């Protein structure tokens, strides 16, 4: 569209490669480090897709 | 009799449903020489079931 | 203290060595954005400068 296809979203980070033929539905604020950041945002806290 | 219909307390948005005819049943079962046996073995590769 | 927007202070792209592990997962990080390669992966694409 002239205002854009903002309808399909892709994925740029994951804990490990995932073996073929595998889907996953759930979307969680990551943490990637020693501290827990769960929350909303922080060091490498962001939305997944 | 079989209560509670519905296991799961709540189910979102369902991918696949799937139904069909049941196994090799047997009705009550004479005490010595039981006619049900299940064995089964579970087993995936690469998605396959 | 550097220079401004105008005449932004640049360090050639001239021979040095470093070690993208360690100073790209610094704690104090608030805002880190990558374009043409993923900002989850910095290390694995490296030149003489
Ligand atoms: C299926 O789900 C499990 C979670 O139970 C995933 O296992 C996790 O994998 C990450 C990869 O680094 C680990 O950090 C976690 O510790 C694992 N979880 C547990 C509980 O050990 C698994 O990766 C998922 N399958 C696929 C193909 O992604
Ligand atoms: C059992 O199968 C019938 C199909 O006639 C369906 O309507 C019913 O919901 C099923 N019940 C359970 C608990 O799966």
């Amino acid at each position: 569209k002239v205002s854009g296809n903002y309808n399909y979203l892709y994925r740029l980070f994951r804990k490990s490669n995932l073996k073929p033929f595998e889907r996953d539905i759930s979307t969680e604020i990551y943490q990637a480090g020693n501290k827990p950041c769960n929350g909303v945002a922080g060091f490498n806290c962001y939305f997944p897709l | 009799m079989e209560s509670e219909f519905r296991v799961y307390s709540s189910a979102n948005n369902c991918t696949f449903e799937y139904v069909s005819q049941p196994f090799l049943m047997d009705l009550e079962g004479k005490q010595g020489n039981f006619k049900n046996l299940r064995e089964f073995v579970f087993k995936n590769i690469d998605g396959y079931f | 203290r550097f220079a401004s927007v105008y005449a932004w202070n640049r360090k050639r792209i001239s021979n040095c060595v470093a070690d993208y592990s360690v100073l790209y997962n610094l704690a104090p990080f608030f805002t880190f954005k990558c374009y043409g390669v993923s900002p989850t992966k910095l290390n694995d694409l490296c030149f003489t400068n």
